[PDB]
């Protein structure tokens, strides 16, 4: 539904325990298993910028990695929550500079930066312990720029400057839904596509929580694979005749019985598209 | 020859057995009419009940002194204390006398039924008034179904309604004061 | 967050005046209907005095007709009926008879599947679209007779007022199948009467009953249709108390929302403020 | 590893972790400091460690209450047994300024850290009202010349408490099981005091007031509360399965609230029905007795053990207990025990009365 | 520091020790609140500090229902298991039965269908509502009130509608023997000797409805 | 027209314009409450019909085109 | 609202009188005093009106009472604003008010 | 919430607005069509409570 | 909904007696007398409960 070029900036955006990580680990996963099967010049090296986080969590995915094998391509830079505010600020500079070495040698990148939204909490406190004037929600004035100056580095590069790439997930949580907030909107301006992620949908079963309706990616399938680029069509418009007639079914009012078997396909098509965590296919 | 003591009183006691005890006894047709058939008395002397109904009306309710009835073997009449009667009538003219006045209404059959109490109850599905009735488009379609016999054993008995139907309808237009 | 509640007002208020047009959209078929159901009252008192009421017969064979509503915002009606059905379908049943359940309504074939689908054999819909009448019940009744009962079941609301439908058993016995087998002690009921008709009384009772089956029918779907909108009526009715008692707690917090950040925008002009000066 | 808590809404949806934190977020009175003394009465003394009660803010008559209640529990002892006591507590209560309710925490763990890195052992850490941490920061940061965060907090908020929660985790010689009650203002979770804590812990609780006013307690939110034990190479598939099957029929009930409040249940489809008589069942059965709320309950408290939970759940999913009234699995503790509530229910609506006389209240005997 | 303004001022309200005097200082704070909304700031600061609340609630005060006690939200558990014997055997059975009339009203306020089972709790729920509503300074002694709400929790008023229920309870406590207070008062309980002879003094009351 | 007030109000209305509009903003001022149920023609109410026609030919009455003031 | 107060106290206190005061408008009083405190710097309270709300309504409605001498009797207008019970100026206001007369349409 | 419907230009077609839509510059027959299809799509709108 | 003739005796006694409370809360006024012509009625207070 929404896939990702090399060189694309892609937020996951999302209520806490959305699974937002849980996506973002498996594009992790995934490259290693991607990495045993193809030549040498294109294989994909992840980095994961942790800010903010507990120190557990992070010795909780490096140990995932190290179990899986995928640590051998993984940089895991951990600005965790006893950091001081300027290390956590700077942490995703510095796993982007780290990443960015692949990208400017030929080679492929991914960066992840799990929680932006805690990187500019810690940039709100240097600004405001700096004695910089606060704006919307006493964040700073150029907290567009924090994060725009960093996503803006991930490229799909020339073949005059190397052909490599770095592609990019900014990682965004909300508060109850709301993307309206201030940080959240920048990011979705920001970045190219967008996963939303949500809670009902969730604990309804579709895990991972894809709002399917609200999620993007503005590269589109110029830069997905071409043996669903004819498949996933046909899956997208039948999910979205899905939509409706599930909000109209879900009063009991009456039945077309020809509605009815959009509402019956969906719902195979909504149940495929759940995955087991961890597992990338 | 009586195997299943039935009736209304008796189904509210057997039912309180087998459904849950929340709901209480369905209402019955019996419990919405007042006037009984066995049940003595309802003539009073020369005015009896009448009862004409359709489906769609209750063309009358209140007493008459005699109902001139289309019955099939021929008109008859009905005064006070009549004997019990079930009638088949005729596609013919239910005449309703109260005294000097009559309403006449031309109905398409339906049986009547005189109960032992007095009460007569006429039971038609179209019960029309002579006075809405042309006598033009009569022998139209008569003339029409006095011609189109096929063999169709359906229609024999639906042309055989439509012509006697409108052949007492011809003959009863004909006589009116 | 302040227009995800601002356009709940708009969901809560757009229903609350649905509605209520509901209530009056149902007030008011419920009078013009009321016209009718009272003329039709008329014509099922001579048969009921004629071949008297007798629901719990030891018939062979049943035909059971729950009759119910086509449109459902009707509020429990075509469930307590459904509820009904077997409470006189388990009922009847002392020996292990047949039984053919039929439903008039398109809201009976979703609701006596769930009870009995062995026995759920018709499915009348789409009968109140115009309007009922005695044409239409009489092939409802005529399709009724492909299959011979010894007796007929009709579950229907009587509609007695607006506020209470007391639902009600209507049974027809076949004309000799047990009909006349139920009046024939020491003698018989139905030998007071003279009968004149063309053939014999064992033949004019199989026309009588089926006439008499085509009344109770056409009442029962028209008692039905006009205790179906008097149930809407107080089912619209308690829909927009609660589509405003809903109303009312959204603007409460809708208040306090707009409250709250009016004062959160002042707090972040004045702490700029204070950061200047 | 998991810890077993006795409670069954805990010990099926949001598992708690034996080395982990735990966090139980609530809104005042909502009952965060009932589970959080239950868990004292049922974790604390089959753990067989050491415990550190920090009390941060918190009434001065519930510290009294635990304390004695400790004593006469044999928890703490007096006198020349001191030695054989097994709580310590660390009071910085609500009386206090607010320069000794921004560091009682501190000091709360420093105990607690003793136990972990010299002694070398287990230790429970239960700390009532880590807000109070974070709001005696914010009455102190105004008077220390900064300029105010958001809704009016310190700039320093996130690193305030990160530098204290990070202090509270288990290392390679000892091991902490932290609960910390987390309150939450005007209800708010969006609040950055709350929102901050959830990063910090690995099962937070989260308690609602409208579970609350429906009568349920512990009024823990199902499908606000998470583990991260809730995963099926942890705890097994068979609960794994169970937990995610509760929190979907309780998820799509929630979707049907709105028309349920609307329209009634009248409109919906029974296969709807069947949700909606399903997810009433188990949103009572989560709920159950506690053995600290009995003194103002009259009920007697329930330990559910853990496979007794998974069993009764599983039983409302599949459908064995469609059969039994709504009000059975109100405050009982396990499978059995609806059963023998619908028993005393149904016998009840028999035999009700005939109590006239020839009972001991004759007028000489 | 506004919570601090009231937890500093509301801590000093406390029981003391044996060795401190015993002395006690007992605290109302009085919280007004907006439209109903307990979930304000300052309400529920104050609600983190008190050891129980007093609901009252504005729409059962409209119904003439006063004190307007919200039943279902008001607690007070530090104050149970600290209340008059007396009161405690016979308001457990009041708590129980305002438990099943909030839950019973939850279910079918118009009338669908009406249980005769369910009659009786909103009858017996209707009877015991009038019976807690009291008059304005005019304060009840704990047998007065005791007595009270046993002749209402049992059987003793079940004839009177629901109109004169306050007519009743000056029926009840005035035609009773003033003994049966005074024995009442100085065991603090329900003896089974004052149990019985209490159940034969409600019966030779007189009461209004008839 | 529910929310557009004149606190003047008619003591400085033309009249003549006095007479007839003071008719006008009563009949639709019904049609008001009348109006969103406009959806259901084919279920009808006659009383409820008329305010609900006439206050269609009266918002249909004032509407003007803009640069040509009457 | 504090010069109309002042010649009702004398009718109260030397003529000694049941005077009535009638405040047109008391939300516009609370309006423009919300105004000087903003003009004379002071931080805005809650919704946005001064942070001395209390006691800019409480100086002027106190002294609308019955003293020994007379009485003064206030009939005042009341502006809910944005429909808005809850809304900071009418619930200070409603704290001194002993009758609603409304008048509807 | 027309991008979200697949029409694509997402144009909302009664939001847009444009100072060219006077009678006496795009003519009539250009006016009139306009006018009837937002007053058929606001009706849409309208009905879109009731449908749903 | 229903019809004015339709609900009880008891209904329309309270209507009746309603009806002539709603109007008996009217009275003219002394000072609107120069434009009304009717006079204005100073009402007693025991006047006022002795007549409702
Ligand atoms: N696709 C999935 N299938 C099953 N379980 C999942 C899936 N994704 C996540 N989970 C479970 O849900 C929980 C939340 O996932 P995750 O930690 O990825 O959320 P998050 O967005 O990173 O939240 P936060 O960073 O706010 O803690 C995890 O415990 C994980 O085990
Ligand atoms: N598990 C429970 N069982 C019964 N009642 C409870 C429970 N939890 C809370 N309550 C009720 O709610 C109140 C909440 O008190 P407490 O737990 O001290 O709240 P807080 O979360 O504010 O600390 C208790 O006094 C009790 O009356
Ligand atoms: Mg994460
Ligand atoms: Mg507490």
């Amino acid at each position: 539904l929404v896939p990702i070029g090399r060189g694309q900036r892609e937020l996951i955006i999302g209520d806490r325990q959305t699974g937002k990580t849980a996506v973002a680990i498996d594009a992790i996963i995934h490259q290693k298993n991607c990495n045993e099967q193809v030549p040498k010049a294109q294989r994909v090296y992840c980095v994961y910028v942790a800010v903010g986080q507990k120190r557990s969590t992070v010795a909780q995915l490096v140990k995932l990695f190290t179990q899986t094998g995928a640590m051998r391509y993984t940089i895991m830079v951990s600005a965790t929550a006893s950091d001081a505010a300027p290390l956590q600020f700077l942490a995703p500079y510095s796993g982007c500079a780290m990443a960015e070495y692949f990208r400017d040698t030929g080679k492929h990148g991914l960066i992840i930066y799990d929680d932006l939204s805690k990187q500019s909490v810690a940039y709100r406190q240097m600004s405001l312990l700096l004695r910089r004037p606060p704006g919307r929600e006493a964040f700073p004035g150029d907290v567009f720029y924090l994060h725009s100056r960093l996503l803006e580095r991930a490229a799909k590069l020339s073949k005059e400057l190397g052909g490599g790439s770095l592609t990019a997930f900014p990682v965004i949580e909300t508060q109850a839904g709301d993307v309206s907030a201030y940080i959240a909107t920048n990011v979705i301006s920001i970045t190219d596509g967008q996963i939303f992620l949500e809670t009902e949908l969730f604990y309804k079963g579709i895990r991972p929580a894809l709002n399917v309706g609200l999620s993007v990616s503005r590269v589109g399938s110029a830069a997905q694979f071409p043996g669903m680029k004819q498949v996933a069509g046909t899956l997208k418009l039948e999910l979205a005749q899905y939509r409706e007639v599930a909000a109209f079914a879900q009063f009991g009012s009456d039945l077309d019985a020809a509605t009815q078997y959009v509402l019956e396909r969906g719902a195979r098509l909504t149940e495929m598209l759940k995955q087991k965590q961890f597992a990338p296919i | 020859e009586a195997a299943a003591p039935a009736g209304p009183k008796e189904f509210t006691e057997v039912w309180n057995k087998k459904a849950p005890s929340t709901l209480i006894v369905p209402e019955f047709p019996s419990n919405y009419t007042a006037v009984k058939a066995v049940g003595e008395g309802q003539v009073h002397g020369d005015a009896f009940p009448v009862n004409f109904y359709t489906p769609h009306s209750i063309l009358s309710q209140a007493q008459k002194d005699t109902v001139v009835l289309p019955g099939v073997d021929g008109y008859f009449g009905v005064k006070a204390s009549h004997v019990p009667t079930i009638a088949q009538l005729k596609p013919g003219v239910v005449e309703l006398h109260s005294g000097a006045e009559s309403e006449k209404f031309f109905v398409s059959g339906g049986f009547a039924f005189v109960h032992p109490n007095g009460v007569t109850d006429i039971c038609v599905l179209e019960a029309a008034t002579l006075d809405q009735v042309d006598p033009a488009a009569v022998k139209s379609a008569l003339a029409a179904a006095s011609a189109a016999q096929p063999t169709d054993e359906f229609e024999q008995a639906a042309n055989r309604a439509a012509i006697e139907l409108y052949s007492a309808l011809e003959s009863a237009v004909e006589a009116k004061a | 967050s302040n227009q995800a509640v601002k356009q709940r007002i708009r969901a809560i208020k757009n229903i609350g005046k649905i509605t209520k047009a509901m209530k009056m959209v149902a007030a008011s078929k419920m009078k013009n209907a009321q016209i009718a159901v009272e003329q039709s009252r008329g014509l099922v008192d001579p048969f009921v005095r004629l071949f008297g009421d007798f629901p719990a017969v030891n018939s062979n064979k049943s035909v059971v007709v729950a009759v119910t509503s086509d449109k459902g915002l009707c509020g429990g009606l075509n469930s307590n009926i459904t509820k009904y059905t077997r409470a006189t379908l388990a009922t009847t049943e002392s020996e292990g008879k047949d039984v053919v359940v039929v439903s008039i309504g398109d809201k009976g074939r979703s609701q006596l599947t769930r009870i009995e689908s062995q026995r759920y054999q018709l499915a009348i819909a789409d009968t109140y679209k115009v309007r009922v009448t005695f044409g239409q019940a009489s092939l409802i009744v005529e399709e009724l007779i492909k299959h011979n009962p010894q007796s007929y079941q009709i579950l229907f609301n009587k509609f007695r007022s607006a506020i209470s439908f007391k639902p009600t058993v209507a049974t027809i016995l076949s004309p000799d199948l047990l009909e006349k087998q139920l009046e024939d002690v020491t003698g018989n009921s139905l030998d007071a009467y003279d009968i004149e008709a063309s053939h014999e009384r064992s033949d004019v009772l199989r026309d009588l009953t089926e006439f008499h089956l085509g009344v109770t029918l056409y009442n029962a779907m028209l008692e039905n249709n006009c205790s179906e909108h008097a149930s809407r009526m107080s089912a619209m009715e308690n829909s927009t108390k609660s589509a405003g008692e809903m109303l009312g707690k959204l603007t409460l917090d809708y208040n306090r929302k707009r409250q709250a950040t009016i004062t959160t925008e002042l707090i972040e002009i004045i702490a700029g403020a204070s950061a200047l000066m | 590893e998991i810890l077993v808590t006795g409670i069954k809404v805990v010990d099926l949806l949001a598992p708690y972790q034996r080395g982990g934190k735990i966090g139980l977020f609530g809104g005042a009175g909502v009952g965060k400091t009932v589970l959080i003394m239950e868990l004292i009465n049922n974790v604390a003394k089959a753990h067989g460690g050491f415990s550190v009660f920090a009390g941060v803010g918190e009434r001065t008559r519930e510290g009294n209450d635990l304390y004695r209640e400790m004593i006469e529990s044999g928890v703490i002892k007096l006198g020349a047994e001191r030695g054989n006591s097994k709580c310590t507590l660390v009071y910085g209560q609500m009386n206090e300024p607010p320069g000794a309710r921004a560091r009682v925490a501190l000091t709360g763990l420093t105990v607690a850290e003793y136990f972990r890195d010299i002694e070398g052992q287990d230790v429970l850490l239960f700390v009532d009202n880590i807000f109070r941490f974070t709001q005696a920061n914010s009455e102190v940061s105004a008077l220390l010349g900064r300029i105010p965060s958001a809704v009016g907090y310190q700039p320093t908020l996130a690193t305030d408490l990160g530098g204290l929660q990070e202090r509270i985790t288990t290392t390679t010689k000892g091991s902490i099981t932290s609960v910390q009650a987390v309150y939450v203002p005007a209800d708010d979770l969006t609040d950055p005091a709350p929102a901050t804590t959830f990063a910090h812990l690995d099962a937070t609780t989260v308690l609602s007031r409208s579970i609350a006013e429906l009568g349920i307690y512990p009024a823990v939110d199902p499908l606000d509360s998470t583990s991260r034990m809730l995963n099926p190479n942890v705890i097994g598939a068979e609960h794994y399965n169970v937990a995610r099957g509760v929190q979907k029929v309780l998820q799509d009930y929630k979707n049907l609230q709105d028309i349920i409040a609307i329209l009634g249940m009248d409109e919906l489809s029974e296969e709807d029905k069947l949700t909606v008589a399903r997810a009433r069942k188990i949103q009572r059965f989560l709920s159950q007795p506690f053995q600290v709320a009995e003194v103002f309950t009259g009920t007697p408290g329930k330990y559910v053990d853990l496979a007794d939970t998974i069993s009764g759940f599983q039983g409302v999913l599949t459908g064995k207990y469609d059969d039994l009234p709504e009000m059975a699995f109100y405050m009982v503790g396990d499978i059995k025990e609806v059963k023998e509530k619908a028993d005393k229910m149904a016998k009840d609506i028999a035999s009700r009365k005939e109590a006239d006389n020839k009972k001991v209240s004759e007028e000489l005997k | 520091d506004v919570f601090y303004l009231h937890s500093r001022l509301l801590e000093r309200a406390a029981k003391l020790s044996k060795e401190l005097g015993g002395g006690s200082l007992t605290a109302f704070p009085v919280i007004e609140t907006q439209a109903g909304d307990v979930s304000a700031y300052i309400a529920t600061n104050v609600i983190s500090i008190t050891d129980g609340q007093i609901f009252l609630e504005t729409e059962l005060f409209y119904k003439g229902i006063r004190p307007a006690l919200n039943v279902g939200l008001s607690v007070s558990r530090v104050g149970s298991a600290a209340q008059f014997p007396g009161m405690k055997q016979v308001a457990g059975t009041l708590k129980l039965e305002l438990a099943q009339y909030r839950e019973v009203a939850a279910f079918a306020q118009f009338g669908s269908d009406l249980d005769a089972a369910t009659q009786y709790v909103l009858e017996r729920g209707a009877r015991l509502t009038e019976m807690l509503k009291q008059k304005q300074f005019a304060p009840i002694p704990i047998e007065r009130q005791t007595v009270a709400v046993y002749a209402a929790t049992k059987g003793f008023l079940d004839k009177v509608r629901v109109q004169d229920i306050v007519a009743a309870e000056e029926a009840v406590i005035s035609q009773v023997n003033p003994a049966v207070f005074k024995i009442l008062k100085a065991n603090g309980k329900i003896t089974p000797a004052l149990d019985a002879h209490l159940k034969a003094e409600l019966r030779k009351v007189k009461l209004p409805g008839a």
